[PDB]
C-alpha cells in the first residue's frame, strides 16, 4: 500500500552535508504535504519543514531555516532533505512523512534514517561466537550467543539463520565506550535440533559495508 | 509557538487494564490534537486525530478525548504488543509542536532471572581477547543485582550491565552482564562464576563453569 | 460677470459625510484587520497612530485647507501657486484613470455577487454546478474528509471560474476575452454613479447620505451577528494579540505610513474639490480632524467585524486564524467570508449587506474619485468647457468602461493586481511629496499660516509648522525610498507573475508621472527670458 521507503544510514564528518532520500509510493503523490521530523536519542519528535510536491512549496520552522533544505522530485515521486553544517546534535534519526493540509496530522511515516556526525573512522565488527560449554547440563532449552565487539558507528544488524527461527532471541544494545561500540545477542532453543541440525548467526555492518557470519559450535 | 508538555513521562500499567495519558497545549485547541503510537524500533504510528476521532486500521480499543487545551488518549484492553512510546502533537497553529513522550510500560507478577554463562570462544582466543558472558533473561521487575565472582571474588572492574526494554509477548525485561579479560589474565584462572541478586528469592543464583576445555 | 464666483454645498453634513465617504473603503474594511493582525497584532495601533498623526492628518488638513481657501481646481490651483509643478494636476488626472480601471471591478463582483445571491439556496453552497470540478468537495457531506492538495471548495471553485474564470486565462500574456456579465456590473456602476455625479456636488453629497452610512449598518449587523457566533474570539485573539517583537523590525512602520497615506488619500486632489466648493467663513481644523478619526476608528471596529467571522470560520475548521486568513486581497472577502457567512441562518441577508456593502463602500470613494478630476477640468478649461457638464462626465465614465475592459477579461484579475501594486502606489507617493513641498516651502509656509489665520481665525500652531515643512515630506520620502528599494514580487492564485511584470508596471507607473518633468520642461522651455529669470518668474505666482 502506501510505503516511504527512506536512505540507509549516513556516517558523515563534523561541518560537511548529508542529504536523505524519501521514495514515496501507493498513493497520488501530488495530493500530500511531504513532511520531515527529526527525532533526537531520548527526545520528542521535531517538526522540520513541509514540502508541496507540485512546486516545491517549502515551509520550514524557524528553527530549522537555513539548517534544512527540503527538496521534491515528481518524476520519480522522490522528496528529499538535505543538511549543512552537521555537528553532533544533528547525530538523530530523521523521518518523513505524509500529510494532509487540514488536518495537518501525519498518517505515514518512513522508517528512519540514522544519521552519525562524528570524525571517528567506521571500525568493522569483531565477531566472536558466543558458544555455551561442553560440561553444561542439556536441558530442554539451550541459550546461544554471539559477541559483537569493537565497532562504528551504531549502524549494525545480527541475524539468525536468515531469520528461522528467532521466537527466543534476546538482543542487548550497544554501549559506547572510547568511540567504538559493543554489543551481544543471544537465543533459546531446544536442545532436540542441536547439535543435530545448523545454526549460525550473521553479523553485519553497512556503514563498513562488511558482512562476517559465524556458526556457533560448543 | 505552542508547548505540548507531558507532565509523566512514564506511566505503569497492566495487561488488560485501563490506561489513560494526559497530554497539555500551551492555549486553547479547539479539537486539533493527534496521538501517535512509536513502538520501541518503529516509525511513529498515527492512532488519533482532531482529539476523539480514530484513525483506520486502528483497533476499537484506542480511543480519544478532550476539547480545548487539556486531552486525553484511552486504551480499554490493554495487550502485549500495546508496549510503546505515545506522542501527543497540536496540529492547528504553525509550527506543529510534539510533546515529550509517555513510555508505557507493563506491569506483572515476578519472574525469576534465568542466568547462563559463558566461556570465552576459540575464535576470540585465537584473537588474544577473552570475555565472560553473562545473560540475565526473562525476569521482572528490572531491579535485580548481577555480581561477578572471578574466582570467588566480586569482581567489579570491566563489568557493563545492558538492559533491554519490556517485552512485547510477555513483558519480561532482559539484561546482560559482560565481563571482558584479557586472554593472558584468562588462561591463568578456571572457574568463572556470576550470581544475581533478585527479588524473587531471597539467596542470588550462581552460574560456574571451567576453563579447562569445559 | 457669467459664472464668476463658484458655487457652494448644500449643507454641512453632506461635506463630512462626503469626505467621509471618499476615506472609508473596501481596504477600510478588510486591508486594515489583515495588516494590523499580521504585523504585531494590537500593538500596531501605536505606530498607526503616530504615522497618523505626524504623517496622514497634516497632509489631509493641509490639502483640505488649501482646497477651501483658494477654491481652484487640481490644474487651475497650479496656475496660482507655483505653475511649473502645474503638471501635477495633470499627472493625478492619469492616475486616477488607472485607478477607475480595476476599483470600480470589484464593486462588479461584489455586484455579480448581489444580484447571484437572490436565490433560496446560494450558488457556493453546493458543488453540483455547471463550473464545478471534480475536486469540488462541500460540506453538509459526510465527515471525515481530509483535504487534498488538488481539492477545492465550492466558494473558491465559484469564485475562481464563475465570477471570474480565471482558470480560462494563463496570466498577464493570455486575459482574453471579456466576462459579458462583469461588464454589465459594471456598467450599470458606471450608471449609478453616472446618476451620482453628473449634476455636480448636490447629487454625490445626496447619495453619500446613503453610500457613506450604510457600511456601518451592515458592519454593525455582521458585527453583532460574528460576536455571537461561537468561539469567534479566537480571531479577535489573533488580531488584538501584542506581539511587541515584531515592532522592532524596520518594515512594520513602513507598513503602518503607507497604510494611513493611502487610507487618508491626500493630495490626490479629491480632498482639493471636496474643500472648494464650502464657505470661506466656515471652519475646517474640526473637519478634517474629526473626518480622519472616523476612518481610523470605522477601520478598527472593522477589524471585528472581519475577525469575528474569521475566527467562527476558524473554530469551524481547526483555529490558528492565520492559516485561514493567509491569503489576503479579493479571497479573503470574496470566498472565505463568503463561505463562513454561508453556514449562518438566514444567509441570504447577510449575503445580500455584506455583497451590497462592498458596492456600497467603493460607490462613494470613486464619487469623490471622480470629483476631482471633473473639478479640475472645468477649471482648468472654463467657458472652452462647462457648456455642459453631463457632455465632460459621460466622457470620463464611459472611458472609465473602456478602460476596464482590459480587467473585464478572464485573467482581468491579474492585472487588477499589477494595476495595484505597481501603478498608484509610487507616482501617489511622489505627487504628493512634491506637492506639499510645493505648499510647505515655495509658496512658503508662513504664507500658508497666513492664509489659515485668513480662513479660521487664527494661525495654525506651531505642531502644523513643524509637520508641513519636515515630518510630512519626511513622512512620504520614508514610504517613497522603502518602496523603491525593495519592489514586490507578487502572485496570485498559485501563479506568479513573471519577471519583467515590474517592468510593465514601471511603465504603467511612469507614464502618469511624464507629465511633470516635462511641463517643467514646456513652461521653462516656452517662456523666453534666462534659466534664472524664467524660473524665478515661473515659481513666484500671480501678482494680481
Ligand atoms: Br494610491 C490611493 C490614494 C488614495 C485613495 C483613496 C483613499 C481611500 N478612499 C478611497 C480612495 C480613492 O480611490 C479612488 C477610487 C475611484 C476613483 C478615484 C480614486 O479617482 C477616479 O475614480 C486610494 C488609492
Ligand atoms: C483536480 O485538480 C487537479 C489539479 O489541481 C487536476 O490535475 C485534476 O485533473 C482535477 N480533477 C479533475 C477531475 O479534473
Amino acid at each position: 500500500e502506501v510505503q516511504l521507503q527512506q536512505s540507509g544510514p549516513e556516517l558523515v564528518k563534523p561541518g560537511a552535508s548529508v542529504k536523505i532520500s524519501c521514495k514515496a509510493s501507493g498513493y497520488t503523490f501530488t495530493d500530500y504535504y511531504m513532511n520531515w521530523v527529526k527525532q533526537s536519542h531520548g527526545k520528542s519528535l521535531e517538526w522540520i519543514g513541509n514540502i508541496n510536491p507540485n512546486n516545491g512549496g517549502t515551509s520550514y520552522n524557524q528553527k530549522f531555516k537555513g539548517k534544512a533544505t527540503l527538496t521534491v522530485d515528481k518524476s520519480s515521486t522522490t522528496a528529499y532533505m538535505e543538511l549543512r553544517s552537521l555537528t553532533s546534535e544533528d547525530s538523530a534519526v530523521y523521518y518523513c512523512t505524509r500529510s494532509p493540509v487540514r488536518p495537518y496530522y501525519f498518517d505515514y511515516w518512513g522508517q528512519g534514517t540514522t544519521l552519525t556526525v562524528s570524525s571517528a573512522k567506521t571500525t568493522p565488527p569483531s565477531v566472536y561466537p558466543l558458544a555455551p560449554g561442553c560440561g553444561d547440563t542439556t536441558g530442554s532449552s539451550v541459550t546461544l550467543g554471539c559477541l559483537v565487539k569493537g565497532y562504528f558507528p551504531e549502524s549494525v544488524t545480527v541475524t539468525w539463520n536468515s531469520g528461522s527461527l528467532s521466537s527466543s532471541v534476546h538482543t542487548f544494545p550497544a554501549l559506547l565506550q572510547s568511540g567504538l561500540y559493543t554489543m551481544s545477542s543471544s537465543v533459546t532453543v531446544p536442545s532436540s535440533t542441536w547439535p543435530s541440525q545448523t545454526v549460525t548467526c550473521s553479523v553485519a555492518h553497512p556503514a563498513s559495508s562488511t558482512t562476517v557470519d559465524k556458526k556457533l559450535e560448543p | 509557538d505552542i508547548v505540548m508538555t507531558q507532565s509523566h513521562k512514564f506511566m505503569s500499567t497492566s495487561v488488560g487494564d485501563r490506561v489513560s495519558i494526559t497530554c497539555k497545549a500551551s492555549q486553547d485547541v479547539s479539537t486539533a490534537v493527534a496521538w501517535y503510537q512509536q513502538k520501541p524500533g518503529q516509525s511513529p504510528k498515527l492512532l488519533i486525530y482532531s482529539a476523539s476521532y480514530r484513525y483506520t486500521g486502528v483497533p476499537d480499543r484506542f480511543t480519544g478525548s478532550g476539547s480545548g487545551t487539556d486531552f486525553t488518549f484511552t486504551i480499554s484492553s490493554v495487550q502485549a504488543e500495546d508496549l510503546a512510546v505515545y506522542y501527543c502533537q497540536q496540529h492547528y497553529s504553525i509550527p506543529r509542536t510534539f510533546g515529550g513522550g509517555t513510555k508505557l510500560e507493563i506491569k506483572r507478577a515476578d519472574a525469576a532471572p534465568t542466568v547462563s554463562i559463558f566461556p570465552p570462544s576459540s575464535e576470540q582466543l585465537t584473537s588474544g581477547g577473552a570475555s565472560v558472558v553473562c545473560f540475565l533473561n526473562n525476569f521482572y521487575p528490572k531491579d535485580i543485582n548481577v555480581k561477578w565472582k572471578i574466582d570467588g571474588s566480586e569482581r567489579q572492574n570491566g563489568v557493563l550491565n545492558s538492559w533491554t526494554d519490556q517485552d512485547s509477548k510477555d513483558s519480561t525485561y532482559s539484561m546482560s552482564s559482560t565481563l571482558t579479560l584479557t586472554k593472558d589474565e584468562y588462561e591463568r584462572h578456571n572457574s568463572y562464576t556470576c550470581e544475581a541478586t533478585h527479588k524473587t528469592s531471597t539467596s542470588p543464583i550462581v552460574k560456574s563453569f571451567n576453563r579447562n576445555e569445559c | 460677470g457669467s459664472q464668476g464666483e463658484r458655487e457652494t454645498w448644500g449643507k454641512k453634513v453632506d461635506f463630512l459625510l462626503s469626505v467621509i465617504g471618499y476615506a472609508v473603503d473596501l481596504g477600510n474594511v478588510w486591508r486594515f484587520p489583515y495588516i494590523c493582525a499580521q504585523n504585531g497584532g494590537g500593538a500596531f495601533l501605536l505606530p498607526y497612530t503616530i504615522m497618523a498623526i505626524f504623517g496622514g492628518i497634516p497632509l489631509f488638513y493641509m490639502e483640505l485647507a488649501l482646497g477651501q481657501y483658494h477654491r481652484n481646481g487640481c490644474i487651475s490651483i497650479w496656475r496660482k501657486i507655483c505653475p511649473i509643478f502645474k503638471g501635477i494636476g495633470y499627472a493625478i488626472c492619469i492616475i486616477a484613470f488607472y485607478i477607475a480601471s480595476y476599483y470600480n471591478t470589484i464593486m462588479a463582483w461584489a455586484l455579480y455577487y448581489l444580484i447571484s445571491s437572490f436565490t433560496d439556496q446560494l450558488p457556493w453552497t453546493s458543488c453540483k454546478n455547471s463550473w464545478n470540478t471534480g475536486n469540488c468537495t462541500n460540506y453538509f457531506s459526510e465527515d471525515n474528509i481530509t483535504w487534498t492538495l488538488h481539492s477545492t471548495s465550492p466558494a473558491e471553485e465559484f469564485y475562481t471560474r464563475h465570477v471570474l474564470q480565471i482558470h480560462r486565462s494563463k496570466g498577464l500574456q493570455d486575459l482574453g476575452g471579456i466576462s459579458w456579465q462583469l461588464a454589465l456590473c459594471i456598467m450599470l456602476i458606471f450608471t449609478v454613479i453616472y446618476f451620482s455625479i453628473w449634476k455636480g456636488v448636490k447629487t454625490s453629497g445626496k447619495v453619500v447620505w446613503v453610500t457613506a452610512t450604510f457600511p456601518y449598518i451592515a458592519l454593525s449587523v455582521l458585527l453583532v451577528r460574528g460576536a455571537t457566533l461561537p468561539g469567534a474570539w479566537r480571531g479577535v485573539l489573533f488580531y488584538l494579540k501584542p506581539n511587541w517583537q515584531k515592532l522592532l523590525e524596520t518594515g512594520v512602520w513602513i507598513d503602518a505610513a503607507a497604510q494611513i497615506f493611502f487610507s487618508l488619500g491626500p493630495g490626490f486632489g479629491v480632498l482639493l474639490a471636496f474643500a472648494s466648493y464650502n464657505k470661506f467663513n466656515n471652519n475646517c481644523y474640526q473637519d478634517a480632524l474629526v473626518t480622519s478619526v472616523v476612518n481610523c476608528m470605522t477601520s478598527f471596529v472593522s477589524g471585528f467585524v472581519i475577525f469575528t467571522v474569521l475566527g467562527y470560520m476558524a473554530e469551524m475548521r481547526n483555529e490558528d486564524v492565520s492559516e485561514v486568513a493567509k491569503d489576503a486581497g479579493p479571497s479573503l472577502l470574496f470566498i472565505t467570508y463568503a463561505e463562513a457567512i454561508a453556514n449562518m441562518p438566514a444567509s441570504t441577508f447577510f449575503a445580500i449587506i455584506f455583497f451590497l456593502m462592498l458596492i456600497t463602500l467603493g460607490l462613494d470613494s470613486t464619487f469623490a474619485g471622480l470629483e476631482g478630476v471633473i473639478t479640475a477640468v472645468l477649471d482648468e478649461f472654463p467657458h472652452v468647457w462647462a457648456k455642459r457638464r453631463e457632455r465632460f462626465v459621460l466622457a470620463v465614465v464611459i472611458t472609465c468602461f473602456f478602460g476596464s475592459l482590459v480587467t473585464l477579461t478572464f485573467g482581468g484579475a491579474y492585472v487588477v493586481k499589477l494595476l495595484e501594486e505597481y501603478a498608484t502606489g509610487p507616482a501617489v507617493l511622489t505627487v504628493a511629496l512634491i506637492e506639499a513641498v510645493a505648499v510647505s516651502w515655495f509658496y512658503g509656509i508662513t504664507q500658508f499660516c497666513r492664509d489659515v489665520k485668513e480662513m479660521l481665525g487664527f494661525s495654525p500652531g506651531w505642531f502644523w509648522r513643524i509637520c508641513w515643512v519636515a515630518i510630512s515630506p519626511l513622512f512620504l520620502l520614508f514610504i517613497i525610498a522603502s518602496f523603491l528599494m525593495s519592489p514586490p514580487q507578487l502572485r496570485l492564485f498559485q501563479y506568479n507573475y513573471p519577471y519583467w511584470s515590474i517592468i510593465l508596471g514601471y511603465a504603467i507607473g511612469t507614464s502618469s508621472f511624464i507629465c511633470i518633468p516635462t511641463y517643467i520642461a514646456y513652461r521653462l522651455i516656452i517662456t523666453p527670458g534666462t534659466f534664472k529669470e524664467r524660473i524665478i518668474k515661473s515659481i513666484t505666482p500671480e501678482t494680481p
